[PDB]
Order: C-alpha cells, then structure tokens, then sequence
C-alpha cells in the first residue's frame, strides 16, 4: 500500500487535462495500477509519524 | 459515566501496523469489562475464538459483551469511544455483506465466506486483531434461525442422514452474497434454547382457538391461490358454523397465543445496535444511530 | 377442577420390587412396577407354552454359537490346508533360522499351542475383531473402491504429462488383530492389535507394535502366534517364521445372526458432539457425581 | 393455427441528443444569498447550503421549443420475446391442482419451490419476478404484450 | 379477520357487530371492518392465515420434538408439556417423515412467525408527563 | 435466444467442445504445434479468465 | 510541522468552499434548464401552432 | 425419577399405534463400574419373538436369512443390513444419579409414597434409572420372549445381555 | 439533565411513603371517578407472597387510610393479572404533606438520590460484585395454590442483554414455569398470560449499595439501598 | 517434501523430464551430468 498521505500533504503541480471517458466510470472499470477512493472526508491525512 | 476507554499495546508499534490501525478508524470492537483502561489482549475476539467448541458459547460470549467505537491513535495509545443511546455516529463496514440504506444492523460473530482467506489484522506475536460481524437484519435472523433449526433437526439422527441436511442449511445467500457458518455444533445453551423452544410450541398449539385452528382448512375450501397452493401442498401429508363463538374469551386466547408468539421470536431475533441513514456508495461507511 | 397425571401418579406410589438376572447369570437389575400405569388398565393376557420356551431357548444355543462355531471353523481350515500341503510350511515372517536344533520338540510346541488356544477360545479373540470393520457401512464401499482401484490399466503417457498427477495407492502399513499363546506358562493373548508391513529385501512379513517398537515374539521357542488381516485372510506362525495360510470360511453362518451379535454401532447426535462429520469432539458431557452439579 | 390471431404491442427506447430554442429574457429567475445549517456528528460534521430558486414565465403562448435530434444507438433489442403473465399474474393457479402443474411445466416456467420471506413478499407485495438473464449482446429486452 | 370467512351466520354478525366497537376513558369508537364488499384483502388475508399456519404447524411438530428433546436429561417441564399435548390428542380425536419435507416444515413454522413479528410488537415511541384543558396539546419524551 | 443453433458444437460435454479444447485435448494426443482455427472459440478456461 | 498542518486544514476549507459554490452554480444552471424544458412542447406542434 | 413417568406417558402415547407396553429398570454396581455409569450416553433395547426374530424385520422371512457369502465385494449385504439391524435397535430415556443413594429413602423424599411387601433396604453406591419396552402383537403376551438391554459410551464400546420376560412378569402378571 | 415530574396523590397513600427516596407506581382502576390511582412498592409488599409475615403484619398496620385500602381492593379485584394495571413512573425525592400531598418524579436523571428496596423484595442471582451492575423490576405469578397470589422482587445483575438474563431467570424460576403448565392444564377454562414480567430501571456502581434501616411513626422496617442511582424507565417485557 | 516438490513442479515440461527419466533402461548415472551452479533469471515462454 503507498503512502497516500504524502501525496495529500505535499505540494503538486496544477496540470489541466481531461480523461477519455468520464473520470468515475475509469476508476470503476480498474483501468489504473492502484486506486485509492473516499467519499465526504478522510482525516487520515491529518495523522501523521 | 466512563464515556472513554484507553486501550495500551505492551508490543512495539511498527509504521505498518500504525498505519495499518490508522485506516481502521471509525470502526467497531467490543470490550468486555467496560472499565477505564483496558491491556490490549481483551481488544477484539481472539481471546475467546476457539473453533473446537461451539459457535452457539461464542454468539452468546459476544451478544452479552459491550459495543465501542474506534478513534485516531498515537503512540502505545489506541483511544475508544463508547456511544450513547440515541445519538449520531459514523461507521465503517468490518465485513464484506452489502448495506443498504433504511434497514436495522446486528453484530455477530465471523463467519466463512468464499475465499476462505481473511485478512489477517494487527498480528502482534501469537495475538491478533479480530472484528466481529456487523450484519444488516435479515441476513442475521436468517443465520440465527437457521443455525437454531440445525439444533432442532439434527438430534437424534445417524451422520449419513444429517450429512446432506447440514451442507443443504449451512450456506446462505444474502443480497448476491454466500456465506457459511464456522462450526454449528451443538451446546448446552442451544439446548435450553429448544427446551424453551418446545414449550411455546407446545403452548401455542395448545392454547390456540378453533378458528385459528380450522382457518386455513376452510379457506383452501373457498379459495383457489398460489400462496394457499403452497400452504396445501406442505399440509398435504397431515390433510360448518361454528358451535360457540366468543368475542370475549377469544381475545383472551388470541392475548395469550400473543404472548406465547412474542416469546418464541425472541429465541431468534437478535437486539438492534443499530439503525443507519443512506450509505456511501461504496458501502465501506455508513452514518447511523445508536441503540442499546 | 381436575389433577394432572402426574400428581395422581406421584400420590399412588410404587408397590413391588423385584430382582432378575440375565440369561447367562452375568448381571442382576431390578425393576419397579407403579401402580397408576396404564399398564394395569390394560388388562392383557400373558400364557408361556413349553414349545415356545424351548424354541427360544434352542434361539439362544444358536445365537451364542456364532462367534464359537467360527473358532471351529478357523480349526477345521487349519487342519485341512495342514493335511493338503502334506506338512510343508514356507517361511512367511522375517526371522532368522539354525539347522541344529531339535525341531521335533518345536512341532511338539505348536502341537500343544494349537491346543491350548483352542482351549481358551471366545468372543474376545481376534477374528471377532476382524469382521469388526467388515461389517460397517464404508467397508462395502471401501472393498469397492479398492477392486476398482487395482484392477487399473497403466496410464498412456498422455494422462501421467496432462492434468491429474500419479493417484494415490495403498500403503505398506497394515493394520492386524492377532492372539499370541505361551507354552511354558500356560496362558494366552487374546486381544492384541499389531502393525504389519512387507520386508523390503524379502517379501516376508514385519511385526511391530502400534508405538513403533519391532516385535520379539517370532524368536520365542515357546510361543506360537496368530494373525488374521482385515479382508479376512488368515495366517497361523510358530517360531522360526514358518506359516500356514488359509482363508476365513465364515460362510457357515447366516447373515442375520451374525449381524445380529455384533457390528461397530454408528453413533447419533447428543449434547456436545459436531454436526459436521469427523469434528473433534470437545471435552466428554460426563455427567458426574465427583463435582456439584451444574445448573 | 390455432384458429384466433394475435397482434402484439412493443416498447423501444432510444438515447438522443435534444436541442431546444429560447427567446431572450423569455423567463426569469429569482434567486437569494444561499442560506447554509450546520449539522455535527462524532467524527466529522456536514454543512447544507440551499439557494430556493423561484422562476415565473415571462411570454404568452409559448417561449420555448424543442426538437428531437440525433438517434445516438437503440438500448431496446427490438426483439418479440414474450412478456410471462406467470411474472405478471404470479398469484393466480388452476383450480385443479395436476393441471395446474402440468400447464407450468409444458409452457417452460417454473412455480417456486420452498416458501421464504422473500417469496412471500413477492407474492403479496410484488418484487422483481426474474433474476438477471446469464448475459446480453442484444440490449434491454423488449418487452412485447399480446391482444 | 378471523371471522371473515363466516360472516354468513347471524351468531357470526352479532359477534363481529359487537367486536366492531372499543371504549376506553369516556370515549366509544367504531373500528371499520378489515373485509370489504364480502371479501377479505390480500394483505389482512396472508397476515390471518400465516398465524394459522404458524398455530397449525407447531400441532403436529410439538410431539415428535418434544419427544425428540426428552431422549436427553428429561426434566418436569418436558412431562407437563407432553401431558398437555396429551390432553388435547385426547379431546381431539374423537373423530414418520421424510427429512426434506421435515426440513420444510420447520422453515415454514419460523418464515411464518417471522413475518408476524411486524405487528405482533407493539413498539412504544413516546412517555407523556403533563396535561392541560388544552388537551390538544401535551409534552412527552421521546422513545423508540 | 434458443438454447442453441448446434447440439453436438455447444454443450460442454459434447463433440466440438471435447475435441476442440485445447485443455480437454490434452486428455488425448495432441500435438502442440497445429494451429487449429478453432482453437480460440473452445478454449473455455482461457475464455472464462 | 504543526504550521503545516494548520496551512493544509485551511486550504481544506478553502477547497470544499470553492467546490461547494461551483457546484451551487451549476446546480442554479441544472435547475433552470429542467425548468426550461418542463415548459418547451416539442417541434411539430409549435410548428403547426 | 422424572424418567420413568415421562417414559409411562409416552408409551402410553404409542401403544394404540405400535403396542409396546412399559417396564421400569433402575441398576446398580453388579451392573456396571462408577466410571462407565458417570459417562453413560446411550441406553437400547429390542424384543425378539419365541421363535427367533426381530421388531423391525419382517416376521415371515428377510433376506438376511441366508449364509454370508464371504465374498470381497460385499461381505454382509453393507448398507441394506446395516440400515435394518440399526432399524431394529431402539432408544429409551434414561438418567443417571452419580451420587450414592437407597431406594427407598430416594423415594419418599419424592413424591412416590413407596410401600414394600417388607422394608427391604438396599444400597446402591450409583444408580441409573431407565424405562424399557416388550411388545405383544396383540393383548396375548408370551412368557417365552427375550429382551435385549444395550448401553453405550463415546468411544464404541457397548455391553449387552438378554432377559427372560417370564423371570421379569413371574409374579407381577401372575396376579393379573 | 434530570427530567422533572409532577403527581398528585391523597393523604392516605403517602405516609409511609413520604421518605425523600421512593419507586411510585400507576395503577389503572375501572371505578369511574379515581381513574388512577398511585401505589409505591411498599404499598406492593403488604400483597406480595415474598414478604415475609413481619413485615406483612407492619405494612397492615401502616396502611389502614380507607383511601388505600379501596386501592387494594381494587388491586386485588384484578383476575391473575397485575402488569396490564400497573406502569412505572420512576424514583421521586420531594414532598409535601397535607390533606392532598403534592410529590415530584423523575423518569430520567442522575441529579441524596438514593432509591429504597425493602429487604424482603431484594434477591440477587450471583454473590460476585460485578462492578457494573444493572437492576430490574421483575413480577412472579405463582399457580401452585388455589388461586395466583403474586410475587415480586428488585434484582441487581450484572446482565445486560436481554435473552441472557431470561435464561438465567429461567434456571432460577424453574419451579414458577411447572407451576404455570400446571395452572394450564388443571383449570382449562382459565389462561393465564405469563409466569413473569421483566421491566428495566438501572444504571448504578455496586461500591455504592447499603443496607440500612427505616422508621415511620416509631415502626421499624429492614431496607436495602441504592445510592448513587440514575433511573432509565423500559418497556414490560413478558417472558416465560 | 516429495509431495511438496511434486505440487510446485506440476508444469507441463517437467513431467516430460521426469518421464524420460526412468523410461529407459540405463540408470541414472549414465544419463546425467552436472554443470555447476546457476545465478541469474529472465523469464518468459523460455527463460535465460
């Protein structure tokens, strides 16, 4: 499991771009490596060790 | 009241496993004494988890213990939070059974279920992290129920005779679902539980009205429905004005079958811990009330 | 306002008791008799003709012969192959052997075994043991499946490259009940389990005990020892490996009655015993009086 | 031939991309400040906000038209399978009972076999008749009745 | 819904007159009848004839069962219950199983209770402590 | 939407499925190196993963 | 460390915030058009109309 | 105690379908050791005509009757005569005082007003009260039938023997 | 916190029960003008089998007022059945005495508080101290006799579900239960409902039980005492 | 661990190996030889 917390907290760069299909129908269909999806809010980024 | 419970791990805590204990938050362990700080080996079911004696001893080990909420943890530190009756809590689906918005939740213990696979959870040395179950209601009577008709069954037959009925009972089909019960052996409390089980029969088919007795006769006669067809073709091998009717001692009767009925579900229906509002689509969490 | 049967039968009471042995005088049990039974009510007639009595006493003569008419049986096999191999035994079980010894006072010995075993014969005795599996359920199936098994064509190449691999064969190990009778002291075994297995070198036979421990008997001038196999074939040895082979004719006897003395009861469900079959049993119920009760 | 014909009534759907066309300021809205509630529960807590628009139709006769445009692909298989009445109709039996049997059986459908609270409720309260079929190229089926 | 089916007999129309009507703290109410234009609805129809099922089943199932359990430790309620169960043979008679359908039976017994525990449990959701001429109006505690 | 359109090419149990299967015609002598055209549509392992 | 958690709680808010008025905004265009295409009857009876 | 009436009333129940009559049993330490009656499970008996049969066989002839075969497929006729010998046998209620006792105090301080011919005490270091059945296949009952009294522990093993039911009735139907 | 009640009650039912710390009771009654009526469960120990013959005889004497011996009257008029009359309101700690005494209740609360058990009334199924303890109102009908004289006792358990603490009541009240059959089946033209009603009033720490004394005008009654107490009213549950 | 190495072998090619092995009449020492120890892997259809 990667460390999704980091790539929360940290910094990113602003890319515009816009999936072929639509974005909740590419996540559901299993089309990326790995996958990590919540609903509402997670406070799991704010714990951190 | 003690509305807080600190839980201390006597074993190092790994990144892993913190991280690991992390995303559990939210979720639902039981505890046992209730008391203000609890050692980490009371924390889950695998203190009492044993497969050689029966799972009726731990329905029941788990039915009499406490219900808790989990909560973000530090250091050696795990905090739980206990609910209190009526307010608004967030959940966290321990096992795989689909939730569904508008319906009553009960907890039981683990069951098999098709990979036979489980995910192995806080495995500190020989101890480990186990969850119990928390079903919605109709599977959890289903399993009650049939689990307490394999005791009824079951007694007093050879194992060639039972060896077909038990694998025809043991699975069941949930909302596109299967799932298997561990080890259905029976116990002295499954006995005293058909003991009781007897004894409302006996009264109800004792106390119950002629009415109530000849109804269904006497409406196969009248009419002529797929539901009356069934009810017929099971009564098969068992297959006027009434001489005194009595609007008085009937209501008496039918009070008295009341009680007797209310006495017999309560062999199956398990106690409510939990009534939900509408799931999150990926049926991991739910927001629901608390009840005990 | 009307009592239950059960208080009227309480109030009435017993009045009689009296002690009765079995038929063969091995154990003594009492009855009670109540007065309130329907039994009394009934009124029925009870008569005990003489042919009847003898009838069922010359049922019982046959139902105790099953098991001793079998032991005949076992001696009548003996001397006939005895006296159809014409006194020439081929050494069966792995032992070594001198040329000097008096051999005449070891044929005296087996002559005396034969004897006195015979003499000690009962229901205790191996072969009981021996159609003790036979008669269950699964032995009909098993014998099946083991006819079928090795009554096998050698697989083509094709079925050992693809799919299944070598399917399972028997093992070496066997299981076997045997007695063992001692001349010096007059005294015998009756009801011995043992493992056997074939010798690797020669196609003897090996003996050792179900711990593992290889077996000294076979070298005991003194003893002369008996096997039975689980598909009822039959072995008798006197010291230096030497045996004598026949089969069990138990063809003497019928069905019924031999069903009847015995077979391995198959158990039903009660208090504390899996549903699933072949569990491990938890701890026994033992209801017991060294404890207070439970409640 | 059985001697009386039959003339069977069939749905389609269709996915298709609408256009519609408006005159300026044919209609008006009025909106206010969103007004948001606050709402709090153990871990996390929820805000609603709602903005309770109003509109009022600014143009006699009609201000708005549509049409139909572009068939995008049929969803319906346009197929003739035939719609079960034992689906429809579940409750009702044959007087006799071997009749009623044998007519079940000979048409290709099946009477439930074991009484469970699912086939009461769908008796009584009506439920979903027939479980998914296996799979399908052809689309939703076409559910075809029969005057 | 009991009387439904017999609502022919006038014995049976004064009964169901009579149980037509309920009183309680100075008020007298009417409680309309479940069946309409001679016939019982189909919901009040499966509620009535599964508590007669559930009634009729545990008849028949009562004796091999308590028979069945009593092969263990036997105790005083296991005598007196098969007593009762005698007293009625008794009083009715005046003029083995195959395991599926035994299994059957026991499913049908429970799915038939089971679905009664609807109404059965009269579920309380409210406690009142305070009264007014303006009856109309009270404050409680809420339950349930 | 008939059961089938060929009884001794459909059923599992039946000729073209038997012969046909690369996984069943193991069972039999098979040499490996044919390409046989309709290999593709009996391979009924190969198309159930 | 603690700035920069207090940093991300505020841009969490800011986030949800944003989000919630983009979506406030085309929730106001969504309920117009349904409006909008409740009132419109189709193309040939305004045609004949 | 309990036993016994229950085992009356349930007799009673099955004797105008298959008319076995009652008979009352309570054994001792000539019986069987403290170990075995502390652990006992199982209690079956069977009734045997004059002649030689049995309750569940049919009376006239069986199959069963004929030699064994001694073959290797199916030795005893495996399933078919496994099921009908397990027909034949039946089980009876029982239970088990582990605590040392004399009848007749036991008795009375139960319900039973127990009066003896004579007062005759005895004493049973453990005792196991059990209810047997002997059928008649009408209300002429013959002296000449054998019972059969079966007890079993978990492991398998079982001890058996046979009665008389002239030595059972000598003197109590004598009477009537 | 605590959610305040008020009730009226005459003279005649109160002066035993005046003590600051008391359980009340509501009882229907189908006389027209006392519509209800309310008993304390001390007024319930001068009827209960389980008091024994002292006690019985003092609370005789306590409660001769004319307007609770009609309450008793119309008590026992009711045919084998108490729960279908009487509803629990909860502890009370305030009076006021006079010609018609004016007292307040609370359904639920933990705002001394302590709520009074008379000691004949008090049974407990295990001699350990759990900790946390729940205690419950239970009713027993008895059917031995000629006709069901009922007993009552208030039990503290260590038992929280609920078919758990039948069970055990069952084992305990064995002989209640033969007794019930027996009522069936000797009187058939008679049907009892249940063999006892359980009802849940408890939230306590088990360090905080006493046993203490009671004196009313100079009459001594044995009692048992809960001290630190909060007060969760339930439903009747039947149970057999 | 004979059992243990018959069920992780069970590919197609190595029942092939161990068919050659005995199918013959010479023993083993005739038929084999050794090439030292191996230390690298690249899989696929045929690995290095």
């Amino acid at each position: 499991m990667e460390n999704w917390s980091a790539l929360e907290l940290l910094p990113k760069v602003g890319i515009p771009t816009d999936f072929l299909t639509h974005v909740k129908t590419s996540a559901g269909e299993e089309m990326f490596e790995a996958l990590r999806i919540y609903y509402g809010d997670d406070p799991e980024r704010y714990n951190i060790h | 009241m003690e509305a807080n419970i600190f839980c201390t791990f006597d074993h190092k805590l790994s990144i892993a496993d913190v991280g690991k204990l992390t995303k559990l938050v939210a979720a639902v362990v039981p505890i046992p004494q209730r008391l203000h700080l609890i050692k980490h080996y009371q924390l889950g079911l695998h203190q009492f988890v044993d497969h050689t004696r029966g799972y009726v001893r731990l329905r029941g080990l788990l039915r009499n213990m406490t219900l808790t909420l989990m909560r973000r943890v530090e250091g050696n530190q795990i905090l739980l939070h206990v609910p209190t009756h009526g307010l608004l809590y967030t959940v966290l689906n321990t096992g795989p059974v689909t939730w569904e918005k508008g319906d009553a939740l009960c907890v039981l213990p683990p069951l098999f279920h098709g990979p036979l696979a489980r995910e192995n959870l806080l495995t500190l040395g020989q101890w480990e992290l186990v969850l119990p179950w928390i079903v919605p209601m109709p599977l959890a009577l289903e399993i009650n129920q049939r689990l307490l008709i394999m005791g009824l069954f079951s007694l007093d037959r050879s194992y060639e005779e039972v060896k077909a009925a038990v694998q025809q009972l043991q699975t069941i089909t949930f909302r596109d679902a299967t799932f298997t019960i561990p080890d259905p052996v029976i116990d002295q409390h499954l006995l005293i539980d058909m003991k009781t089980a007897c004894l409302s029969m006996s009264m109800v088919a004792n106390l119950a009205s002629e009415l109530t007795m000849t109804y269904v006769r006497k409406l196969a006669l009248e009419d002529s429905s797929m539901l009356l067809v069934k009810c017929q073709e099971l009564l098969m091998r068992l297959d006027a004005r009434p001489q005194h009717v009595s609007p008085d001692d009937e209501i008496a009767r039918l009070s008295a079958l009341f009680v007797m009925l209310r006495q017999l579900d309560d062999l199956i229906r398990e106690q409510v811990v939990f009534t939900v509002c509408d799931v999150s689509p990926d049926n991991k969490s739910a927001t629901c009330i608390f009840k005990g | 306002d009307e009592v239950a049967r059960t208080d009227e039968w309480k109030g009435a009471g017993v009045s009689r008791l009296r002690e009765v042995w079995d038929v063969q005088h091995r154990v003594r049990l009492r009855v009670l008799w109540y007065v309130n039974s329907f039994w009394r009510s009934r009124e029925l007639s009870y008569d005990d003709h003489e042919v009847e009595l003898y009838r069922a006493l010359d049922a019982y003569r046959a139902r105790i012969a099953v098991e001793y008419v079998l032991i005949r049986a076992v001696r009548d096999e003996i001397y006939a192959v005895l006296r159809r191999d014409g006194g020439a035994l081929p050494q069966r079980f792995a032992c070594h052997v001198s040329r000097n010894m008096s051999w005449r006072v070891v044929w005296e010995l087996c002559r005396h075994a034969l004897a006195l075993w015979m003499d000690w014969a009962d229901v205790r005795s191996c072969i009981i043991k021996a159609l003790t599996p036979r008669l269950s359920r699964g032995a009909a199936a098993a014998a099946q499946r083991a006819r079928r098994q090795r009554e096998r064509s050698a697989p083509k190449p094709q079925e050992l490259l693809f799919g299944p691999r070598n399917e399972s064969g028997p093992p070496a190990e066997q299981t076997w009940y045997a007695d063992v009778v001692r001349c010096v002291r007059a005294q015998v075994d009756l009801g011995v389990e043992v493992r056997a297995a074939r010798c690797p070198r020669t196609g003897l036979w090996i003996v050792r005990d179900r711990r593992g421990r290889l077996r000294r008997w076979l070298s005991q001038p003194e003893v002369c020892v008996l096997y039975v196999t689980p598909d009822l074939d039959f072995y008798w040895v006197l010291p230096g490996g030497f045996a004598v082979s026949s089969r069990v004719t138990l063809h003497g006897l019928a069905q019924r009655a031999l069903r009847d003395r015995f077979q391995n009861f198959e158990a039903v469900l009660a208090r504390g015993m899996h549903v699933e079959a072949g569990r491990q049993e938890p701890e026994t119920p033992r209801v017991s009086g060294r404890r207070l009760p439970f409640d | 031939h059985p001697g009386f014909a039959l003339t069977a009534v069939r749905t389609d759907t269709f996915e298709v991309d609408m256009l519609l066309y408006s005159g300026k300021s044919c209609t008006s809205v009025i909106i206010n400040n969103p007004i948001v509630t606050k709402e709090e529960r153990d871990i996390s807590t929820t805000y609603h906000v709602t903005q309770n628009i109003n509109t009022v139709d600014m143009g006699l006769g009609y201000t708005s038209n549509t049409c139909v445009a572009y068939v995008n692909r049929v969803r319906t298989d346009m197929g003739v399978r035939v719609q079960d009445l034992f689906r429809v109709f579940p409750m009702n039996v044959y007087r006799h009972d071997e009749v009623d049997r044998w007519i079940r059986h000979a048409a290709g459908v099946e009477r439930p076999q074991l009484l469970d609270t699912e086939t009461i409720s769908m008796l009584t309260f009506g439920s979903m008749s027939e479980r998914n079929a296996a799979a399908t190229v052809h689309g939703q089926k076409a559910a075809c009745e029969l005057i | 819904g009991l009387f439904s089916l017999d609502r022919s007999y006038e014995e049976v129309k004064a009964a169901v007159q009579q149980l037509q009507t309920i009183t309680f703290r100075d008020a007298t109410f009417t409680i309309p009848d479940p069946v309409i234009d001679q016939h019982l609805l189909i919901d009040m129809k499966t509620a009535c004839l599964s508590m007669s099922m559930v009634a009729n089943l545990a008849s028949e199932l009562t004796m091999t069962y308590v028979r069945k359990l009593a092969l263990e430790d036997s105790s005083m309620l296991l005598v007196k219950c098969q007593e009762l169960l005698m007293r009625l043979d008794r009083e009715r008679s005046v003029g083995h199983v195959s395991p599926d359908d035994e299994i059957a039976r026991l499913s049908a017994l429970f799915v038939m209770l089971r679905q009664l525990d609807d109404l059965i449990r009269e579920q309380v959701v409210f406690t009142v402590c305070d009264v007014s001429p303006d009856n109309k109006s009270a404050t409680c505690i809420f339950k349930g | 939407f008939a059961a089938t359109h060929n009884p001794w090419a459909s059923q599992a149990g039946c000729l073209s499925d038997v012969l046909y299967n690369t996984r069943h015609r193991e069972r039999l002598g098979y040499n490996s190196k044919f390409y046989s055209p309709c290999a593709q549509y009996f391979n009924t392992e190969e198309i159930i993963a | 460390l603690d700035k920069i958690l207090n940093v991300e709680a505020m841009h969490t808010v800011l986030r949800a915030l944003k989000n919630t008025a983009d979506a406030m905004e085309r929730g106001l265009i969504h309920s117009f058009l349904q409006t909008l295409l409740r009132k419109a009857p189709p193309y040939f009876v305004v045609q004949t109309l | 105690m309990e036993t016994h009436l229950y085992s009356d009333l349930a007799f009673e129940a099955r004797f105008a379908d298959d008319e076995q009559l009652p008979l009352h049993l309570v054994l001792d330490q000539e019986v069987l050791s403290n170990e075995e009656a502390e652990t006992l499970r199982y209690v079956y008996y069977r009734n045997v005509d004059s002649a030689g049969r049995s309750t569940g066989r049919a009376p006239g002839g069986d199959e069963d009757d004929a030699p064994a075969s001694d073959d290797a497929e199916d030795a005893v006729g495996g399933d078919r005569a496994f099921d009908r010998e397990r027909r034949t046998w039946q089980r009876a209620c029982f239970r088990v005082l582990p605590r040392p006792l004399e009848l007749l105090d036991y008795l009375r301080q139960s319900g039973l007003t127990v009066t003896l011919e004579k007062e005759q005490r005895v004493r049973m270091f453990y005792a196991v009260f059990t209810t047997l059945g002997l059928r008649c296949p009408d209300n002429r009952l013959s002296g000449a039938q054998t019972l059969h009294l079966r007890l079993v522990w978990p492991d398998g093993s079982y001890r058996d023997w046979e009665f008389l039911a002239r030595d059972l009735l000598r003197e109590e139907m004598e009477a009537n | 916190q605590a959610l305040t009640a008020r009730f009226f009650v005459p003279e005649g039912l109160v002066e035993f029960e005046a003590q600051p710390g008391a359980l009340l009771i509501r009882m229907e009654t189908g006389c027209d003008s006392p519509r209800h009526l309310y008993i304390s469960l001390y007024l319930l120990g001068i009827r209960a089998s389980n008091v024994s013959a002292s006690t019985r005889c003092l609370l005789e004497s306590v409660y001769t007022a004319s307007a609770a011996r009609a309450a008793l009257q119309w008590l026992d008029l009711g045919p084998h059945l108490l729960h279908r009359r009487l509803e629990t309101l909860g502890c009370v700690k305030t009076v006021s005495l006079g010609i018609t005494s004016l007292l307040t209740c609370v359904m639920r609360g933990y705002l001394v508080f302590a709520l009074m058990i008379p000691k004949d009334m008090y049974l407990t199924w295990e001699e350990t101290r759990g900790r946390l303890q729940y205690v419950y109102l239970i009713i027993v009908y008895d059917y031995d006799g000629p006709e069901t004289r009922p007993g009552i006792y208030v039990l503290t358990s260590s038992i929280a579900h609920w078919q758990t603490l039948v069970d055990v009541a069952r084992g305990k009240f064995a002989r209640e239960r033969c007794s019930f059959v027996n009522r069936r089946i000797t009187r058939p033209r008679q049907i009892p409902l249940c063999t006892g009603v359980i009802q849940k009033l408890g939230w306590c720490l088990a360090d905080d039980i006493h046993t203490s004394f009671l004196v009313h005008k100079e009459l001594k009654l044995s009692v048992v005492r809960l001290d630190n107490f909060s007060v969760e009213l339930g439903d009747f549950r039947e149970f057999v």
